[PDB]
């Protein structure tokens, strides 16, 4: 039902807000949410890379 | 063959040295722009042209060889087509309301804070950008994305530079 | 649902684009997607190795 | 407290909106340079002046308030004095043989490969730099050193930036 | 058929009982004249020194029996592939034909690598003759084997110092 | 500038496509070498010339533009001078006893085990290297040192490559 | 010192060549040698900092 | 006192033997001994770098 992930990611995607994605190993990826499904986020910076949600700790908006 | 005609234009433009200088670029761009009276411009000036040569000069000869000129020229033709299509009010200029669509069509997905910074630094008091400013903005934006990509090897969205790389990427431009 | 992973990995596989696969411990594997299912990616470099998706953080290509 | 006279000059130069635009800076620089026939120049153009305002515009108003203008003005008067002193052949231009001395006097201790890149980007086919190009080069060089200093908090000689910080620091003119 | 191979080897190798670059060149130029299907300006000495160098894993400067057998068996297999993937019967391998031929040889390469091979081994029409094709595959095979042996943890990445680098790039 | 001689030579060599192919390079090298019968040589062959073009072809056009040709031509002139000077027995060839001194003069300070590997691959059964073999060896050795230096950024004497960088740096020609 | 250190550091200083200074903990400092004595190197990047020679592993130029 | 290290380094230098130099933090440098004095070793690979002896654990040749 009241999934909070989809609205949150869609708002980042539509307004092209830069995000930091911290992985469970503490590494920081930065770019824009191009796309996402139940299991992955397509993150676009200079390449388009696939990030598994199971490897993410946090999505932090820049603004 | 259409690539053969393009090499003929390059060789004519480049003259005695086999390279296109800032002044040869300025002269050919001011000639092309006058045959398109739909493109409002106060002209390409020498300093804008030195900058366009500088960011395209990947082998540091100080001038554009064939491959550097082809990349620049094909970008300018593509961005000329975008300028006309996204000039929805037919002002001959790109307004603040038009610039996001034009840059998106050029393949730059930027946030409003960056569009505001661009309009502040490239547009006039009415927030309108003329054709030389638009081409100059895109040549630099394209080069700065390419410079960032080449330094972002692990694809993390962040790069590390010392002062010499910083001066090369900020002054050479 | 799982609707973004297959298209993304199949495009890497078909065009034989080299990918970097970062594991959750930060280690980098490089080669080609030979194939994949719900749980694993067969990565080909000089051997053909099985990589568990649960141990992957990111799959970054070279476009 | 003879800085009240300087503040009065600023308020006169700024007019109504109490900030100095790119156009107001261009007009006052072109006025000053005509009083010095010692300074060879094709004039300060709008693009060079928008660039100088942009790198000096610390509060992002798009124009120069008092402290931004004072810093820029004091730098321009000091660099004017250096230009004349290091113009040893009295050409009204700074030649590649003269540039290292002038930049050293301005407090920039750079290596030959950086001097060579500056001459390639700011000087003409004879390796001579006119006054507007020399001032524009130093305004940018000074700003790029200050931007690097402010991001190098641990003083390691290396800066880490994402694409938004990169575009903010590089998208100039 | 191992019997036939040892007879050929002894005859080809002569006194020093190893195959030099010159002996390899002479036997390859002899074989290729019996196949007017194979367009070639001939195997030259520099291509043959290169083939001996990448196959000379015991560093004698020439090919002993096992080095020659490995090379010879590769050449026979690749000759068969060359003819089969020459679809327009030009006697040469065109840019459109090269991917299929290399795939059949067991090299699954991306188009950017095919483009650089055609740039370096093919003529101004993008056609590769027989000596160029054999020379390309002997090197490609050797460079894959060298990479495999240095990628012990299977990460797709190897580390070399300047001596290993010069051994792998110059002795070729 | 008196680099007009170079430009004249390049334009005459390059013909219609205004770039120097492997075939055009082979033809000019075979002409130059016949003027010097004290350079023993069986001739520059097409495969050696494709290899020299490949390592010098920085912009991947498959042929040598002006700047790529100048770099190669300047190296060949310097190495021709070294060949004659280090040919102490006047054989017209560089012997195993001569090769260390010649390579040291070219700027390559290598250990005996590497000199032996070079002799094994580029010299004849008497350990003598003829002129085309010497130039071909130096063009490759120079390129392989430059490739290694550009990947060894931390200067640790060790490089890391994937299979595509490896195939790019090793497949020649 | 009395053979190789002074000439080496003076050549860096005079030609204003950028150096990396690696510390014994593996941290990399980049700038130009402003000056040096028996015990320290003054390194200039944007500030002028004092680096103890006892904490340095390597001084590496770019030429 | 340095009656064993000078002959050892000089033999490496003269015969141009590749050495691995391990630093006290475990990092490995490879090149040729260009030169050395009481306090430093000039190591040459593609650059010429100054290595402080106080930061060295071992010099491992391929002799
Ligand atoms: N893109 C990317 N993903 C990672 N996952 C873990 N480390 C990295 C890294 O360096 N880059
Ligand atoms: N193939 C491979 N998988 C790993 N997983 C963690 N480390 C490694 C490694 O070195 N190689
Ligand atoms: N040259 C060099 N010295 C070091 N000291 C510690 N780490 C390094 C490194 O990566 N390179
Ligand atoms: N010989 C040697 N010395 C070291 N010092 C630190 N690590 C090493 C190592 O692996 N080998
Ligand atoms: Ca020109
Ligand atoms: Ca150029
Ligand atoms: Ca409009
Ligand atoms: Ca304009
Ligand atoms: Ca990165
Ligand atoms: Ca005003
Ligand atoms: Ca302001
Ligand atoms: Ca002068
Ligand atoms: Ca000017
Ligand atoms: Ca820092
Ligand atoms: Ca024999
Ligand atoms: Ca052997
Ligand atoms: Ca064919
Ligand atoms: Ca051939
Ligand atoms: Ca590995
Ligand atoms: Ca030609
Ligand atoms: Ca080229
Ligand atoms: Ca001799
Ligand atoms: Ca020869
Ligand atoms: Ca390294």
């Amino acid at each position: 039902g009241q999934s909070l992930q989809d609205p949150f990611l869609n708002a980042l995607r539509r307004e092209r807000v830069p995000v930091s994605i911290y992985l469970v190993n503490g590494i920081k990826l930065q770019g824009q949410i191009e796309s996402f499904d139940q299991f992955v986020i397509l993150l676009k910076n200079t390449v388009s890379q696939m990030v598994y949600k199971h490897a993410i700790s946090t999505v932090v908006p820049s603004a | 063959e259409e690539v053969r005609q393009f090499r003929k234009l390059f060789v004519q433009l480049a003259g005695d040295d086999m390279e296109v200088s800032a002044t040869e670029l300025m002269n050919i761009l001011n000639k092309v722009v006058t045959r398109h009276p739909d493109l409002k411009t106060d002209g390409f000036g020498i300093d804008t042209c030195r900058s366009m040569v500088a960011v395209m000069d990947s082998d540091t000869t100080g001038k554009l060889g064939f491959e550097e000129f082809k990349y620049l020229w094909n970008n300018i033709k593509k961005w000329q087509g975008i300028y006309k299509r996204f000039d929805t009010d037919r002002s001959g200029t790109i307004g603040s309301n038009e610039l996001p669509g034009a840059f998106e069509a050029a393949g730059f997905h930027l946030n409003q804070h960056i569009y505001s910074m661009i309009i502040r630094r490239y547009s006039d008091e009415t927030g309108n950008m003329d054709f030389d400013n638009f081409i100059s903005c895109l040549v630099r934006l394209d080069a700065m994305f390419r410079a960032f990509r080449s330094l972002d090897k692990n694809g993390t969205g962040q790069i590390q530079v010392n002062i010499q790389e910083w001066l090369q990427l900020t002054m050479y431009s």
